[PDB]
């Protein structure tokens, strides 16, 4: 389960980030 | 229908004296002889020889009788032709033949009594279908 | 020494040994011994089939035939007893081997004849008074041809003899005393004729070589209709062994 | 295993699947950023 | 045009283990004859008579009167090529 | 050396597990380079230093 | 037999060879634009 | 130059029909495995498929009728040898061990096989756009599945499908015996992809039809409302879209032609894709589900579903298939 | 965004045809996966390896190749230590981390492009002296690779050799044949039956030599392609694109796809049926064998049996002569194997040696292959379809002949798909025709 989650967690913290998404 | 102390009762030895398995190792037994046996005694007859299977009425008329547990634990240690005759395990898995059948190696005391008492359970359970192939699918 | 890669492929399996032109000697027969015959080969050269004439009640002839079953003809490792009767002559009981093949050629026409190829049981024995095997010996007998089904099989409407509908199912309320001929079905067992003629010895080696003519029935289909008679011609090899 | 890694044995029963979780990353990356 | 299988149901064949035309198989059925004596009693056929396959070279005391249980459970029909050809009385085509 | 084994081993997954997560986050990231740069230099050798330990002292246990 | 086996061969490097030495005629040149 | 002239006029677009590179393969491939069918559904022998000399007409002079009739298979004493003409004895022996199968056959996947290449080749030439091959990729991968890939699995072309009707479903109830393929989900995607794009293909007509702008009266066709090459649309895309999208809701509609053809297309294609593929991977022998006595109850004894209602019939077919060509108990071959 | 260069998201990755830097990352990080896997699967495998067992009865793929490769592995196949395996997982394990690392930084945060930071990884696709010198690096690693096959061979612990007198082992490699006309005598035999192609490889000795021989054709070809540039008919004869290169390259991996199905459905010598299950054909002959044994010993003479349809019940020809096993199984007379070859005379099995020289271990090994049978459903019940429950088994030679037909058939669409695509972009009609140029409105009519 937290392999499965690290990968979301990624997205998230470089939308929260505003990042080169 | 339920798997019951009456049907989880077996011969033991060829004098009429019995054992009655629980659920847990009738289920032992059931998981042994898959991963041992199954590869040639699916459903209890016998890929490479149909001419010999696991029914109760089959091993009744084996020498030694294999009937009960006793034979078929000794049978599991030392096979024998239907006749008692030559000894096999050079062909036919076994404990002396452990050697050259690796799944043999792995089995205690414990392990040769379920699958022995699965070999007898199953045809009270499944009946004609226990042994008889293709017909009875 | 050639080896099965060297073979696979090429034909020669179906091919007897045969013997160099340098072997015409003399194999001699001690009275006193036991012989045996370790490897028997026959491979067929030509398959002939008599012609069924019209009416005219005249000599039936052996036209020849073409081979559609490819290089599969040749009967090998045959053994048995030779045995040196009171008069002087040998005989050969056929026992073991690879003694028969089956057999399809085609003759004018198309119609294909099946045949079962063979020497099953064969007892063939030669002139009396036979000191040695020589290039003028002959081994003369009969065989027994089984059917060319055995009883498991099942023709293409499902009938059969130890298996099978015993009837044309097909035709439920049919008059079934026409087809009593394809219902009802038949294991046949004839008899053949050999020829054995020895024109090669190897009198060191103890091998024999020639040539061979066995006459024998075809198939019926299990009683179906009328087998034709053929006429097998080929070489031979043997091998004697005390 | 060896028994010295056998804490991690539960760990290798996930792992060869890591690989399709890719797969699926770039469709959450892509809905992140609205395709 | 009769079928020959047919009809030697019709005799003792159809009861018995016939010692001249019965697959090896059957004698699975009776104790202490299968494989030993079974080879033995289809390798030494035909029979005139249940009782000559006691004759059989080179059988212990102990197999002779094996027979002699199960001599009654024997019989002898007139030999039958579609039942003995093909090689089918050690393998006539019928496993499970 | 066993102790020792146990714990490289133990930092190992958890420096991979942040180098998974930050590398990308970082790298992605807007001026967060003059922080990550320089951390991620080393969070790169010490990962490799530390799948060598792990992979001497994998002997001694 | 063998007479045809070789008049099959024949035939056949005949229409492989027009097909390869046709591909490298020059095949990409061969459109509208 | 004379060769190119030759050139000139293989790849020209002034041809009645295009011949092209491919084609120089096409034309005579196709016309040799059409020739011998032909003359092979009439007139061959009977052949012996099963390898057991017992030998299967085929043929309409042999007493079969159109639908009866097939080019047998080779025999499987061949299995997946190289078997031609010149390696016979002679033609006699060839017909009776199933020679002009190999032939056309072979002839016929090399041949369907540079119709694709011919597609893309046209379309090139044409200023075209270049996947229409790619679409006819998915029956000729189910020819390829049944005609090569299956026999070199089982390993005899015997087992190829029969060049027949009746002998094409000879195929599939064997084959269901032995690989049960109904349980298998790549077959099941096949049947939603013919039974959808038959469903997607009776859709789109009707729509479009439907939406078909006035330009007739009523003692004359429809038709002769389009006339080839005008450059207005015939039909309303969104009138039948209005339509469409209040039968079900307007989100499940297609509002661009484009991607409404675009889906027409990959249904059905990747829908034979799949079957294609369960042809050739069951021809590895990976079976569709097993399900059989799968439920139990608690005595143990077996409760059957229709998993196990489909295996008694899979049974009679095993046992009923090549009723003479097996000595051992186990159908490995 | 999909205004800047034309693709949609679904055809995302069309975006990097013209960034070298980007399409560098997304490669290495392709790579770090494939490699991933190789590594973490093995490490599945191995925590779910019972030696006991054998390998096929336990869906390993992969510890298969190790073992083939003669690591991990003594006589006929025995597991002896498990250490080698552990190794290959952790270490590719390990690896893919250094690649993933890369990948990832030149996916995303390194230069989009190379060829303003480096004139040497810079490339244009166009450009054929630059395309043909990377052609020519690759070329050469591959050649470097396919020794390395022989030096484990030759230098460093041999092989597994399933034909190795006494029952097969791991042997060194010490004469590797060189003769031309045995190695590429495979490249020109028949591609059908008893014939084989390069799949009727049988012997380590021509296995390693073949080897010897592809890498060193490579890396002469690696050093030609560093030094020439295209010839003039091959520059009028090819697409010089980033999706032309690409469409080659799905055609050569889809021919390399079904060329594997084929290899792990026949071939038992680079795949050892002691750890691959017996094949398709093999376990077929051993059920013949099997009952020969067993109807023997009860005292058939199985030379003379005719069988049902008048054939050999356990004994025919071949339709060159050749003494085959009977019954079905005539179909599969081109198998051979090491429990089987003692008893093929030159003429093919000699009844002889079938009636007096059988050994144990024979019939043991033909029964175990008879009841593994690369046959079983989806859900890895082993059998027939019309098999009850009890075995959970499906050969691994049928899941790896399977995928892999999948993979090349797509491979193969991959093909057809990119290499329409690149003519038509190079010719300038991959996005539709134009109205006030459309070329058949310009040529004549066909009638
Ligand atoms: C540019 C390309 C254009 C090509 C144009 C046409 C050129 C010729 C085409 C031939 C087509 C394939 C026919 C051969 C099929 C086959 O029986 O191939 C099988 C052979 C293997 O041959 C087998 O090889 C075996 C080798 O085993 C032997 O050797 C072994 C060694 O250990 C063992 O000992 C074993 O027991 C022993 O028998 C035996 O020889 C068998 O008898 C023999 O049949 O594999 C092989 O040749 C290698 C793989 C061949 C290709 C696989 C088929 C691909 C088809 C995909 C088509 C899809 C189209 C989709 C369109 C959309
Ligand atoms: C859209 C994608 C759909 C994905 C599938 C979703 C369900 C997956 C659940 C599953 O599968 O669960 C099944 C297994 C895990 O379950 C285990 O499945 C095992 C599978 O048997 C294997 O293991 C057995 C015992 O060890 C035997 O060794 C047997 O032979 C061997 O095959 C056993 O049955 C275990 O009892 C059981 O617990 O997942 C696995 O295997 C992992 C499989 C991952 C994919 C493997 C790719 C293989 C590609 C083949 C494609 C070729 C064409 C196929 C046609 C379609
Ligand atoms: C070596 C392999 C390779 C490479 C490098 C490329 C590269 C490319 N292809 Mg090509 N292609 C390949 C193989 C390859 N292709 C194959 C094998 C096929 C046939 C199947 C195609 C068919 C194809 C088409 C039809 C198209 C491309 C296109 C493209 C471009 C964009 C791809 C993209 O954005 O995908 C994005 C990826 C996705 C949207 C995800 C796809 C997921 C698939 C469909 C399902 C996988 C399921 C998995 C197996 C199991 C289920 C998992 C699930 C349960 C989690 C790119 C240049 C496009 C093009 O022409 O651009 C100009 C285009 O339209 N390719
Ligand atoms: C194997 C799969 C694969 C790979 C390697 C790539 C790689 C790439 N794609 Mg493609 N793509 C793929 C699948 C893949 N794609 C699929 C399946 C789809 C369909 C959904 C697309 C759709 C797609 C589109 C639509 C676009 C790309 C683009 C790109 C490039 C830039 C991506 C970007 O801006 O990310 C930004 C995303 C992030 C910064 C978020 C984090 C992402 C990273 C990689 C997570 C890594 C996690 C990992 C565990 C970390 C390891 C750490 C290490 C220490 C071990 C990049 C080279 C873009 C492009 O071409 O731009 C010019 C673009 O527009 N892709
Ligand atoms: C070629 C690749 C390959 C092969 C031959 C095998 C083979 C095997 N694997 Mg392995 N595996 C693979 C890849 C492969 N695996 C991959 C990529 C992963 C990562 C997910 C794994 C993870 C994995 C695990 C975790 C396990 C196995 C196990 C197994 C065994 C059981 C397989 C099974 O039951 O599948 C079930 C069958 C399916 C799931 C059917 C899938 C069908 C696919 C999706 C069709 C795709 C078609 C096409 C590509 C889609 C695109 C179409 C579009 C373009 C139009 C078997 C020995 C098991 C075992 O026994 O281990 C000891 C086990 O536990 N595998
Ligand atoms: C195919 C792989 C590949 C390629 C073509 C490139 C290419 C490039 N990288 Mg990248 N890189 C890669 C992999 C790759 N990288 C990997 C795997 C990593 C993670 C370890 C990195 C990490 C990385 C960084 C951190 C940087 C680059 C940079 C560069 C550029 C400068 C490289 C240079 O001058 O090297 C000169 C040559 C050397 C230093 C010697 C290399 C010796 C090698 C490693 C020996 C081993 C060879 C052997 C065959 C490897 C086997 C691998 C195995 C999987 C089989 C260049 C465009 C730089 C850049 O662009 O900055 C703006 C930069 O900063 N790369
Ligand atoms: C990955 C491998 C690879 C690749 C991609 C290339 C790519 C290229 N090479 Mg190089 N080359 C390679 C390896 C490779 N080479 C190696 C290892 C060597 C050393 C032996 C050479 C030796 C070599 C030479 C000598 C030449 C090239 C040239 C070329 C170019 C034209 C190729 C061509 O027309 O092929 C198309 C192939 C043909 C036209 C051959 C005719 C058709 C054959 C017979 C088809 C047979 C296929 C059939 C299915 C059978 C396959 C199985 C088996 C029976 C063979 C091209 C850029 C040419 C060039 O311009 O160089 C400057 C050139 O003259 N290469
Ligand atoms: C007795 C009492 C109580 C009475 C009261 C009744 C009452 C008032 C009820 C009100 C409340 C209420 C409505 C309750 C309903 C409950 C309910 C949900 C019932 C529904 C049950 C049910 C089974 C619903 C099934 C729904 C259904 C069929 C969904 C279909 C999904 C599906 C397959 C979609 C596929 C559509 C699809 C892919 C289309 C594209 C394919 C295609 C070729 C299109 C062709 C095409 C498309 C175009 O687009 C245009 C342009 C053109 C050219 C064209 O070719
Ligand atoms: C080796 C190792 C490691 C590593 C790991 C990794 C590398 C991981 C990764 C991971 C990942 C990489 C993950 C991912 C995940 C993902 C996911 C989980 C996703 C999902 C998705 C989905 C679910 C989707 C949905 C959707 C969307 C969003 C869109 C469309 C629609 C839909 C609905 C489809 C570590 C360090 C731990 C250590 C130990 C070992
Ligand atoms: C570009 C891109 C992409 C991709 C990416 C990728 C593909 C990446 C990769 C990555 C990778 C490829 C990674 C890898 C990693 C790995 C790791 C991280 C590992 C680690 C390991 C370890 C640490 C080990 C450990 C151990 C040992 C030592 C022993 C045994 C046990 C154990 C396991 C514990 C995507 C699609 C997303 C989209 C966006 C863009
Ligand atoms: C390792 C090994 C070996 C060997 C191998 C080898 C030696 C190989 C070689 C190989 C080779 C040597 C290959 C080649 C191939 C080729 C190809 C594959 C080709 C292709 C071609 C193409 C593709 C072309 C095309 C075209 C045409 C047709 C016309 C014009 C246009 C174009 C150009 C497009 C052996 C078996 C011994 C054993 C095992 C191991
Ligand atoms: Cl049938
Ligand atoms: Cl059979």
């Amino acid at each position: 389960a937290m392999i499965g989650i690290a990968g979301p967690m990624i997205i998230f913290l470089l939308a929260v980030r505003r990042g080169n998404l | 229908a339920e798997l019951t102390p009456e049907v989880l009762t077996v011969p033991l030895n060829s004098e009429g004296k019995t054992i009655t398995l629980t659920e847990k190792q009738y289920l032992e037994g059931k998981r042994l002889f898959q991963y041992a046996c199954a590869s040639c005694h699916v459903g209890g007859i016998t890929k490479t020889n149909p001419s010999l299977d696991l029914r109760t009425e089959t091993l009744a008329l084996a020498t030694p009788p294999r009937d009960n547990i006793e034979g078929l634990v000794d049978y599991m240690k030392n096979p024998t032709t239907y006749d008692g005759e030559q000894e096999i395990a050079e062909v036919h898995p076994s404990l002396r033949s452990a050697d050259i059948f690796p799944k043999m190696r792995n089995l205690t005391e414990k392990d040769l009594v379920a699958i022995a008492g699965h070999i007898l359970v199953e045809p009270k359970i499944l009946g004609d279908k226990w042994g008889g192939g293709k017909v009875y699918y | 020494t050639l080896t099965y890669d060297d073979i696979v492929g090429t034909g020669l399996a179906n091919k007897c040994p045969t013997l160099d032109d340098t072997a015409r000697g003399a194999y001699p027969i001690d009275s006193s011994q036991t012989y045996r015959i370790a490897r028997l080969c026959l491979q067929p050269t030509t398959f002939l089939v008599k012609e069924e004439p019209k009416n005219k009640r005249q000599e039936a002839e052996f036209v020849p035939t073409k081979l559609v079953t490819r290089e599969t003809t040749s009967l090998d490792q045959i053994q048995g007893e030779l045995k040196v009767n009171s008069d002087g002559s040998l005989t050969f009981v056929e026992e073991d081997g690879i003694d028969f093949q089956p057999v399809t050629v085609q003759m004018a026409g198309g119609e294909r004849i099946p045949l079962l190829f063979t020497v099953k049981n064969l007892v063939a024995s030669t002139q009396p008074n036979v000191t040695s095997i020589t290039t003028s010996t002959d081994f003369k007998g009969e065989f027994n041809v089984p059917s060319y089904r055995t009883a498991n099989f099942l023709d293409p409407k499902g009938r059969g003899l130890a298996s099978g509908y015993d009837s044309a199912i097909a035709l439920p309320q049919a008059k079934e005393e026409e087809l009593a001929r394809a219902n009802v079905k038949r294991f046949s067992l004839t008899k053949g004729q050999i020829s054995l003629n020895v024109a090669k010895v190897d009198g060191r080696t103890g091998e024999i070589a020639g040539t061979f003519e066995s006459e024998q029935l075809s198939d019926d289909d299990m009683g179906a209709h009328e087998p034709h008679e053929v006429k097998i011609q080929g070489v031979f090899y043997a091998s004697i062994e005390p | 295993l060896p028994e010295a890694y056998a804490i991690f044995d539960p760990l290798v029963d996930v792992l060869p699947v890591i690989p399709v979780l890719f797969l699926a990353l770039a469709f959450v990356w892509q809905a992140a950023v609205g395709f | 045009l009769v079928n020959v299988v047919d009809e030697k149901l019709g005799t003792a064949y159809g009861e018995k283990i016939d010692l001249n035309n019965t697959n090896i198989a059957a004698f699975i059925q009776y104790r202490g004859l299968y494989p030993t004596l079974a080879k033995l009693i289809v390798k030494n056929a035909p029979y005139e008579s249940v009782e000559d396959v006691l004759n059989i070279p080179g059988l212990t005391e102990r197999q002779k009167q094996i027979l002699r249980e199960n001599l009654e459970h024997f019989t002898v029909t007139e030999v039958e090529t579609a039942l003995v050809e093909g090689g089918d009385r050690y393998n006539n085509g019928l496993y499970k | 050396m066993t102790i020792l084994f146990q714990l490289a081993l133990a930092a190992l997954v958890i420096l991979s597990f942040v180098m998974v997560i930050g590398v990308p986050v970082a790298y992605a990231s807007p001026q967060d380079w003059d922080r990550s740069k320089q951390l991620i230099f080393l969070g790169s050798g010490l990962w490799i230093a530390l799948v060598l330990v792990v992979g001497v002292l994998n002997f001694f246990v | 037999m063998e007479t045809l086996k070789i008049t099959v061969y024949i035939v056949v490097t005949f229409f492989v060879l027009l097909f390869v030495f046709g591909f490298l005629s020059g095949d990409p040149a061969r459109n509208p634009k | 130059n004379l060769w190119e002239r030759f050139c000139n006029w293989v790849t020209s677009t002034d041809n009645r029909l295009y011949v092209g590179w491919f084609g120089v393969i096409m034309i005579p491939t196709l016309l040799a495995a059409t020739i011998c069918f032909v003359i092979a559904f009439i007139a061959a022998p009977p052949v012996d498929i099963d390898g057991i000399r017992e030998p299967v007409s085929g043929s309409l002079l042999y007493g079969n009728n159109i639908i009866t009739g097939a080019v047998v298979p080779s025999s499987n004493a061949i299995g997946l040898h190289f078997y031609p003409i010149w390696e016979a004895a002679s033609l006699d022996e060839w017909l009776y061990n199933g020679g002009p199968y190999q032939l056309i056959i072979f002839h016929f996947l090399l041949g369907a096989s540079c119709y694709m290449g011919r597609q893309w080749e046209l379309s090139y030439r044409l200023g075209m756009r270049p996947w229409i091959c790619v679409a006819y990729s998915a029956p000729l991968a189910s020819a390829f599945a049944v005609f090569l890939i299956y026999p070199i699995g089982q390993g005899s072309f015997s087992d190829g499908m029969p060049l027949g009707i009746s002998g094409t479903f000879n195929f599939m109830i064997v084959f269901q015996a032995e690989h049960n393929i109904l349980m298998h989900p790549f077959h099941q995607l096949g049947v939603a992809g013919v039974f959808g794009g038959a469903l997607f293909c009776a859709m789109h007509g009707s729509l479009v039809t439907s939406s078909l702008i006035r330009e007739t009266t009523e003692t004359e066709s429809a038709n002769y409302g389009y006339k080839f090459g005008q450059e207005e649309e015939t039909y309303n895309i969104v009138a039948a879209h209005g339509y469409f999208g209040r039968l079900i809701f307007q989100y499940a509609s297609f509002n661009n032609s484009r991607s409404l053809h675009f889906f027409l297309a990959a249904w059905p294609v990747v829908g034979v894709w799949f079957t294609a593929l369960g042809i050739s991977t069951m021809a590895f022998n990976l079976n569709g589900f097993n399900f059989n006595h799968s439920v139990i109850d608690a005595k143990g004894n077996v409760i059957n579903t229709w998993a196990d209602i489909i295996n008694r019939a899979n049974l009679g077919m095993e046992v009923m298939h090549e009723r003479n060509a097996h000595n051992f108990p186990l159908d490995l071959a | 965004d999909q205004e800047s260069s034309g693709f949609a998201w679904w055809a995302g990755n069309a975006r990097l045809i013209n960034l070298s830097g980007k399409l560098l990352g997304a490669h290495v990080a392709h790579a770090g996966l494939i490699v991933f896997w190789a590594g973490a699967m093995t490490l599945f495998e191995l925590a779910h390896f019972i030696p006991e067992k054998p390998m096929y009865e336990q869906g390993l793929i992969l510890i298969p190749h190790i073992a083939t490769l003669g690591w991990g592995v003594g006589p006929g196949g025995e597991v002896v230590d498990t250490f080698p395996f552990f190794v290959v997982g952790v270490v590719h394990l390990i690896s893919s981390a250094v690649l993933g690392f890369g990948g990832v930084y030149h996916a995303i945060r390194g230069p989009e492009t190379l060829e303003e930071y480096s004139s040497f990884f810079g490339y244009d696709w166009k450009d054929k002296n630059k395309m043909t010198t990377i052609l020519g690096f690759h070329l050469i690693v591959l050649g470097i690779g396919a020794l390395l096959l022989v030096a484990k061979a030759m230098f460093f612990g041999g092989l597994y050799d399933t034909w190795a007198p006494g029952g097969g082992d791991v042997r060194v490699i010490t004469n590797p044949t060189l003769d031309p006309r045995v190695i590429f005598g495979y490249l020109l035999k028949s591609p059908f039956g008893g014939e084989g192609w390069i799949v009727s490889v049988n012997n380590l000795e021509d296995v390693v030599g073949g080897h010897i021989w592809i890498g060193l054709i490579c890396i002469a070809g690696g050093i030609w392609h560093i030094l020439t540039t295209p010839f003039g008919w091959a520059r009028r004869a090819f697409i010089w694109s980033g999706e032309a290169y690409l469409s080659y390259s799905l055609g050569a991996l889809s021919m390399m796809g079904f060329i594997a199905t084929c290899f792990v459905w026949f071939n038992n010598t680079v795949y050892p049926s002691e750890f691959y299950g017996p094949t398709g054909p093999e376990a077929s002959q051993a059920q013949a064998m099997t009952f020969l044994i067993r109807d023997q010993k009860l005292g058939a003479n199985v030379g003379s049996a005719q069988g049902p349809t008048g054939l050999g019940k356990y004994l025919m020809r071949s339709p060159t002569g050749e003494i085959i096993f009977g019954g079905e199984t005539m179909r599969f007379w081109d198998f051979r194997g090491p429990w089987l070859e003692p008893l093929r005379g030159p003429n093919g099995l000699d009844l002889n040696k079938i009636k007096n020289d059988i050994q144990p271990w024979q019939e043991r090994r033909a029964a175990e292959y008879m009841t593994h049978a690369p046959l079983g459903s989806l859900n890895s019940v082993g059998g027939v379809a019309t098999e009850i429950n009890s075995v959970n088994f499906v050969s691994p030679r049928s899941w790896l002949a399977t995928s892999h037909f999948v993979l090349a058939f797509f491979f193969l669409v991959g093909h057809l798909w990119h290499a329409g695509r690149a003519r038509a972009a190079a010719a300038g009609f991959e996005k539709g025709i134009d109205r006030e140029s459309e070329p058949v409105l310009s040529m004549p009519s066909l009638d």
